[PDB]
């Protein structure tokens, strides 16, 4: 349990709103106050609104003033690369907030990927689940 | 020396107009209350004009529309415009910084407007 | 419009004497009452302001009492030049309104 | 029901959103003596959605409740609480002469009395320096054409009703904060006209067979058209 | 020029409330109170009436 939360926003520099989340190792707080960031805000080894509640895998989006948040977890054994297979990731929040993000940081090895504007076919089974996919400009 | 000296006073036929000019000294006009009192031969006082520390203007029911009161701060002087005059304006016209706090309270003397 | 009555219209009274003079409120003015003195051809000058409290300058035989709607304005022993015209005014509320008067005279 | 209100000059803005905002608890109480909306109805607030609402609160005389209002001079509405002319909200006033009031007189509560220019709207002015009424500066020092800018409110319980103290809440609304938006039940087995979260049909709410995902809202058939619905209030697939 | 005055010239009058919208071309020139609230006026000006 390396990896901690994240920090989104434009300057994080507190001169603008920005999106903080952090999962203390019990409690995941997520908060948007102008918060003035360190240099390098490393854990220990104006507020628009508050909330308070191995393989992991998010997808982060702003669309319409709304971040929307999708998540899901699996178990895995391997360490040099990312695991061959197909899953789909559930929707755990959407946020309301509003803020336009430009450049986000982790808080702690990991991966980052980019969304592109593509079309792509999915297969739904008997139960709802998305079971495979064909993107349709591969 | 702080005092009150005014002028503009004098005859004027009904429905004429007349400027009263109030120049001060020892204080800011701009940045007092200002207000005009008039007072009929023989009779009481009679409130006519206020003017704020701000610029909010006031004035009585029986000059409101008629009468105009203004202030210019590189004169430090405190104007009434008096227009469609009638016979029953007729009356000293002091000026008065307006009391607020402790001795601060200070009139002219007042000049005859006499509408006839 | 709130209109203000002083009693009495008239006064005379004898050098030294006990002058007193009242000025009801048609509302409730607080303590928001002023009291001024008029010599004959002169401009009013203020005495008494807030209902009780005397302006710097004026001797102590002038008085002042009174909260809510009834005033009181007190002169301790009357003096010669003390002849003049006395009014009362409430500024609190819009529009001023002044008193009827009080012409003084001495006997 | 604020235990503490601010002065005037001083007065205290409260940022509300991300709720649902229950107007009913305020238009259908019988406590208040002043509730004036501007550009919008007090009963069909409860159906409008805002992105902020704002809640001013502070004290004055009930004399000038009457300057809590679009457009109106004098020295509350000049010098210590402005509202604009294209004001969109409410102002709820009520005494309180048995809260602000002490017998000796009570002067915790103030107004600015001395200002060169009038307050823009919404403008909040808490200075503390000596005001130059005259030719000579101040510094900092108070005496004559030199005053200090607030004066206090001599709140005593043997005041009229116009000096007594009234506590005013200003409401300003500029979405995260709707009206309440209740439901009624629901029947099955009978054609029904219904409305569910977002989407709007006619047809007949029977029990299904189907196992939604826990995430899952509507339902939607091979040529996409809605099949089934989950029941915002009951767990249950329809 | 014509319909104002120095005094303010309060003649004109316009409806603030009523229960619902008016039909094309409906006239409705009652004096009814409206009641604001819930409790009914019976004829009687007032608080939310
Ligand atoms: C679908 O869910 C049902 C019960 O909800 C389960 O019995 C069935 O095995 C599931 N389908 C698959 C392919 O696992
Ligand atoms: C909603 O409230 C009703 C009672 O008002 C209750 O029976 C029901 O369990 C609640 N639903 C949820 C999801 O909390």
């Amino acid at each position: 349990n390396i990896i901690r939360g994240w920090i989104f926003g434009t300057t994080l520099d507190s001169k603008t709103q920005s999106l903080l989340i952090v999962n203390n190792a019990t409690n995941v707080v997520i908060k948007v106050c102008e918060f003035q960031f360190c240099n390098d805000p490393f854990l220990g080894v104006n507020c628009t609104f508050e909330y308070v509640s191995n393989l992991r895998e998010f997808v982060f989006k702003n669309i319409d003033g709304y971040f929307k948040i999708y998540s899901k977890h699996t178990p895995i054994n391997l360490v040099r690369d990312l695991p061959q297979g197909f899953s789909a990731l559930e929707p755990l929040v959407d946020l309301p907030i509003g803020i336009n993000i430009t450049r986000f940081q982790t808080l702690l090895a990991y991966y980052v990927g980019y969304l592109q504007p593509r079309t792509f076919l999915l297969k739904y089974n008997e139960n709802g689940t998305i079971t495979d996919a064909v993107d349709c400009a591969l | 020396e702080v005092q009150l000296l005014e002028s503009g006073g004098g005859l004027i036929q009904p429905g004429g107009s007349l400027r009263l000019s109030c120049a001060a000294s020892g204080f800011t006009v701009s940045s007092n209350y200002m207000s005009w009192v008039r007072q009929a031969p023989g009779k009481g006082l009679e409130w006519v004009s206020v003017i704020y520390s701000g610029g909010s203007t006031y004035y009585a029911d029986s000059v409101k529309g008629r009468f105009t009161i203004s202030r210019d701060n590189s004169k430090n002087t405190l104007y009434l415009q008096m227009n469609s005059l009638r016979a029953e304006d007729t009356a000293v016209y002091y000026c008065a910084r307006d009391h607020v706090r402790p001795g601060m309270n200070i009139w002219g003397q007042g000049t005859m407007v006499t509408v006839s | 419009a709130i209109r203000m009555t002083q009693s009495p219209s008239s006064l005379s009274a004898s050098v030294g004497d006990r002058v007193t003079i009242t000025c009801q409120a048609s509302q409730d003015i607080s303590n928001y009452l002023n009291w001024y003195q008029q010599k004959p051809g002169k401009a009013p000058k203020l005495l008494i302001y807030d209902a009780s409290n005397l302006e710097t300058g004026v001797p102590s035989r002038f008085s002042g009492s009174g909260s809510g709607t009834d005033f009181t304005f007190t002169i301790s022993s009357l003096q010669p030049e003390d002849i003049a015209t006395y009014y009362c005014q409430q500024y609190d509320n819009l529009p001023v309104t002044f008193g009827g008067g009080t012409k003084v005279d001495i006997k | 029901n604020a235990t503490r209100f601010a002065s005037v000059y001083a007065w205290n803005r409260k940022r509300i959103s991300n709720c649902v905002a229950d107007y009913s608890v305020l238009y259908n109480s019988a406590s208040f003596s002043t509730f004036k909306c501007y550009g919008v109805s007090p009963t069909k607030l409860n159906d409008l959605c805002f992105t902020n609402v704002y809640a001013d609160s502070f004290v004055i005389r009930g004399d000038e409740v009457r300057q809590i209002a679009p457009g109106q001079t004098g020295k509350i509405a000049d010098y210590n609480y402005k509202l604009p002319d294209d004001f969109t909200g409410c102002v709820i006033a009520w005494n309180s002469n048995n809260l602000d009031s002490k017998v000796g007189g009570n002067y915790n509560y103030l107004y600015r009395l001395f200002r060169k220019s009038n307050l823009k709207p919404f403008e909040r002015d808490i200075s503390t320096e000596i005001y130059q009424a005259g030719s000579t500066p101040c510094n900092g020092v108070e005496g004559f054409n030199c005053y200090f800018p607030l004066q206090s409110y001599g709140f005593q319980p043997t005041n009229g009703v116009g000096y007594q103290p009234y506590r005013v809440v200003v409401l300003s609304f500029e979405a995260t904060v709707c009206g309440p938006k209740k439901s009624t039940n629901l029947v099955k087995n009978k054609c029904v006209n219904f409305n569910f979260n977002g989407l709007t049909g006619t047809g007949v709410l029977t029990e299904s067979n189907k196992k939604f995902l826990p995430f899952q809202q509507f339902g939607r058939d091979i040529a996409d058209t809605t099949d089934a619905v989950r029941d915002p209030q009951t767990l249950e697939i329809l």
